[PDB]
């Protein structure tokens, strides 16, 4: 939920954040099935 | 006359300042609280209305 145009929290915050007027699409699936704590993000 | 041309005036400019007191449906008439209150792009709606 936080990868789009005006939304708030830790990574639409301080790691990623998209332009207000964004224009183009999100693609997401589950990667379960391939991923184990080697994925990392910010927090301060 | 005169004084009814000079009251019209008053009476145009005093509404025109008035109109800044109204919300038009925004959160606030206070332009500095919605700049305050919300992030930009929620806050950017209300401002825009």
């Amino acid at each position: 939920r936080q990868i789009a145009p005006g939304q708030t929290g830790k990574i639409a915050d301080y790691n990623y954040k998209l332009p207000d007027d964004f224009t183009g699409c999100v693609i997401a699936w589950n990667s379960n099935n391939l991923d184990n704590y080697n994925y990392l993000y910010r927090l301060f | 006359k005169l004084q009814d041309v000079v009251n019209q005036n008053a009476q145009a400019l005093n509404t025109l300042v008035k109109q800044l007191s109204s919300n038009f449906g925004a959160i606030s008439s206070v332009l500095n609280d919605i700049l305050s209150r919300l992030d930009p792009p929620e806050a950017e709606v209300q401002i825009d209305r």
